[PDB]
This record gives C-alpha cells, sequence and structure tokens, in this order.
C-alpha cells in the first residue's frame, strides 16, 4: 500500500 | 495551535556528497503559535513524537524538489539564511498531494499570516 523508501545515492550541486 | 501543513514523510542523512535515506519514517507538518512564528516539526512515525521542531523565519530557508536521484518524491530543505540543509521523502502513495504540501511548506516557511 505505502510506497517504500529511496536508496542512497550521490548529491553534488551542480 | 494550528497546523498550517502535515503529511507524511522521512528524513534523510547527507554526509559529504551522499544522501542516505532515514527508514524512521515521520511526519513534516508546520504550526504557527501565538507569537507568529512558524514552527518547523518532524515527527517520528515510530513513536509518533515530535523529534525535531525548529521555528522557521520568513525566506529563511527554501522547500525545494531534488531531481537528481530518479526512484520516489526527494526533497530538500534549505536554509538561506544559513549554509545547512535537509533531505526528506514523501511517503504518500500518490503526488497528487505531495506537490501541493510542497507548496504549502513553501508558503509557510517564506509567506507566513
Amino acid at each position: 500500500q505505502e510506497p517504500e523508501p529511496p536508496e542512497p545515492f550521490e548529491y553534488i550541486d551542480d | 495551535n494550528k497546523y498550517l501543513v502535515e503529511f507524511r514523510a522521512g528524513k534523510m542523512s547527507l554526509k559529504g556528497t551522499t544522501v542516505t535515506p532515514d527508514k524512521r519514517k515521520g511526519l513534516v507538518y508546520i504550526q504557527q503559535t501565538d507569537d507568529s512564528l512558524i514552527h518547523f516539526c518532524w515527527k517520528d512515525r515510530t513513536s509518533g513524537n515530535v523529534e525535531d521542531d525548529l521555528i522557521i523565519f520568513p525566506d529563511d530557508c527554501e522547500f525545494k524538489r531534488v531531481p537528481q536521484c530518479p526512484s520516489g518524491r526527494v526533497y530538500v530543505l534549505k536554509f538561506k539564511a544559513g549554509s545547512k540543509r535537509l533531505f526528506f521523502w514523501m511517503q504518500e502513495p500518490k503526488t497528487d498531494q505531495d506537490e501541493e504540501h510542497c507548496r504549502k511548506v513553501n508558503e509557510y516557511l517564506n509567506n507566513p499570516p
């Protein structure tokens, strides 16, 4: 029913 | 007290250059006190207790979406007054309300009553 949590990822201020 | 906004959302942890979501799903809601100060609080759904509580001044921070990691709805709160930012993910099955919540958050944090 409810949505699953997101997975880890890289974040860069592009 | 009145809740300006409220929706299911979990917090995340950004370290260095990697963002890791927290499984401790909570609720991101906004409440304005009699002091006319908007309160930004995040309550964990695990215990339903308010784990976060901080007043956000007008234009103090900006609520926006981060379309970098495709998979779900991910938003980031950036404090214009400082250089600290937070990341959150919506738990709502449909985004038909996520967009509105997102707008409301920016309205309560940038356009308080």
